[PDB]
């Protein structure tokens, strides 16, 4: 169990880590969070108190490194940083776990809601979808645009998703114009699977990581990217019966997870209605279309 | 965007763009088996792509046999439509190809911006006018050519005969969807004005008849009349 320790806490914040979130006040004595799980990625977010405006946050990984936060007074915000020097870090952990100054990661032991929305996030992954290779840890906010989203723009703030466009010569073989555009298979299996992605892993650890983005910082191109990367599927006749599977309890967990009053934000109505109802797919969905029918029958 | 009233004299200056309406490329016959129950049977149709400011008309016919052994015609038909005019683009040379193709129905929106991939500078836009294009099929000689096909054909006409010698584009498309207009509207009633008069008739390269100036003063009067004399049959008024 690993440890994200804070420097201070010199202005008032909320701090969520993965799905969790609290309060802390202005120079309370906080001093980070300990008991983080081993074996996942994981999100530590802020939303600042005085202006809700650029929710931002970290992707990391502790097997990768010692990270600690530290408030940096002439950029305004909190700073994820690595520590190198071992001893030094562990002697500033201990201190701060003796005297108690540390939130625990509060995972309730039947819990599998976080390893259900990370199952094939890597990081390795994330740090190609956002670049910045001098650190190990991952930066995100709320206004970041992706590099479709600049298409259509500061190019080393970007995030990096695979652009998808089912209007493209990349979606459209040259004489199969009707087929390939009604039945996505050939995009989805040829072009993403085999030539991009390699395997549906990779696939659906970006489709995860664009969803979490979305719900944790309001990021319109993650949002985008979910959807278009559900649509892609949902719109393909030929899909292996393990990718099927594995979408429906990926989807699930997603949407047991989001918060109710930002389902308005968060769920493109047209893409859900194609998916759950008029999709190749629309019968393959059986947990999803469950959960969607009973906690948001009014967007449907 | 769309193409409306707003701007409309756009089709008649001077950057190339087509109309194209699919209104006959899929037609049939409706009719009852053996059996009691109802089967269509599909006669020949034409994709009706026009260049508003020459008169130019690319007709291409297609055969009954394009259908055979296909599924989902109605669907079909929009794609062979866009392949089709993908096909004419390509044909043409550079400087005679489309910067805009304007499309009759949105539902061919889709169909062609695929098959255009490989010309991502010629716009593709529907339209907020109700054009009377289906009625294309009630000028003799174009259905004349459309039931006669044995073949997929290419058939090139200019819809405004030689009126542009005397009339301006924007004075010929008018012409020409009234005429649409009132043939859509009562077909047998268009077409008694058009030949009532024995003395006046249809040059063998012509589509229409060869009115006068005054003469077209007075058919088009006639056209506006049986548009309005249907409105109020219709309506009751
Ligand atoms: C505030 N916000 N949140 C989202 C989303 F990520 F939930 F999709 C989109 C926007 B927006 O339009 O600015």
């Amino acid at each position: 169990m690993n440890t994200v320790p804070f420097t201070s806490a010199p202005i008032e914040v909320t701090i969520g880590i993965d799905q969790y979130s609290f309060n802390v006040k202005e120079n309370q004595p906080f001093h980070g969070i300990k008991d983080i799980p081993i074996g996942h990625v994981h999100v530590i977010h802020f939303q600042h108190a005085d202006n809700s405006s650029m929710r931002y946050g970290y992707w990391f990984d502790c097997r990768m490194g010692n990270f600690y936060i530290q408030y940096d007074p002439k950029d305004g915000l909190y700073k994820m940083m690595e520590e190198r020097d071992g001893a030094k870090f562990e002697n500033i952990v201990h201190n701060f776990k003796e005297r108690q100054m540390m939130v625990s990661y509060p995972k309730i032991d039947e819990d599998d809601t976080w390893y259900n929305l990370t199952e094939f996030v890597q990081m390795d992954k994330i740090r190609k979808i956002v670049r910045k290779d001098e650190n190990q840890f991952s930066y995100v906010d709320s206004s970041m645009t992706t590099v479709q989203e600049n298409e259509l723009s500061d190019p080393a703030h970007s995030l990096n998703y695979t652009v998808i466009n089912f209007k493209s010569r990349e979606a459209i073989r040259p004489g199969h114009e009707m087929e390939d555009f009604l039945d996505k298979s050939y995009y989805l299996n040829t072009v993403m699977l085999q030539g991009i992605f390699k395997n549906s892993s990779n696939y659906f650890g970006e489709l995860q990581f664009a969803f979490l983005n979305a719900m944790f910082f309001g990021n319109y191109g993650s949002s985008l990217q979910w959807h278009a990367m559900i649509e892609l599927i949902c719109s393909s006749a030929t899909v292996p019966k393990h990718m099927l599977d594995k979408l429906d309890e990926i989807l699930y967990y997603q949407i047991k997870t989001l918060p109710e009053q930002y389902s308005d934000i968060l769920l493109n109505e047209r893409v859900w209605n194609i998916c759950l109802y008029s999709s190749f797919q629309k019968n393959s969905l059986h947990n999803t279309e469950k959960i969607m029918e009973n906690k948001y029958p009014e967007l449907l | 965007g769309a193409m409306n009233s707003s701007n409309y004299a756009e089709l008649f200056n001077n950057d190339i763009k087509l109309f194209v309406d699919d209104t006959n490329v899929y037609r049939v016959t409706v009719h009852k088996t053996f059996e009691g129950n109802v089967a269509t049977k599909a006669i020949n149709g034409c994709i009706f792509t026009l260049n508003p400011k020459t008169g130019h008309l690319f007709l291409k016919i297609i055969h009954t046999s394009v259908w055979a052994g296909q599924k989902r015609l109605s669907q079909l038909a929009k794609w062979k439509t866009a392949e089709e005019v993908s096909a004419l683009v390509r044909s043409l040379p550079k400087e005679e190809q489309p910067k805009q193709i304007i499309v009759t129905r949105k539902a061919m929106l889709d169909p062609l911006e695929v098959h255009m991939l490989d010309f991502p500078n010629i716009a593709i836009r529907p339209t907020e006018l109700r054009l009377p294009f289906s009625a294309a099929m009630s000028i003799d000689k174009l259905s004349d050519v459309v039931m006669k096909a044995t073949e997929p054909q290419m058939v090139l006409f200019n819809i405004y005969d030689d009126w542009l010698d005397r009339i301006s584009s924007y004075t010929a498309f008018s012409r020409l969807t009234l005429l649409l207009r009132a043939l859509k509207t009562n077909e047998e009633s268009a077409k008694m004005i058009l030949l009532s008069d024995p003395t006046i008739t249809i040059k063998s390269y012509h589509l229409w008849p060869s009115f006068t100036d005054e003469q077209w003063i007075t058919i088009e009067s006639q056209m506006r009349d049986l548009i309005l004399t249907e409105y109020g049959r219709k309506y009751n008024v």
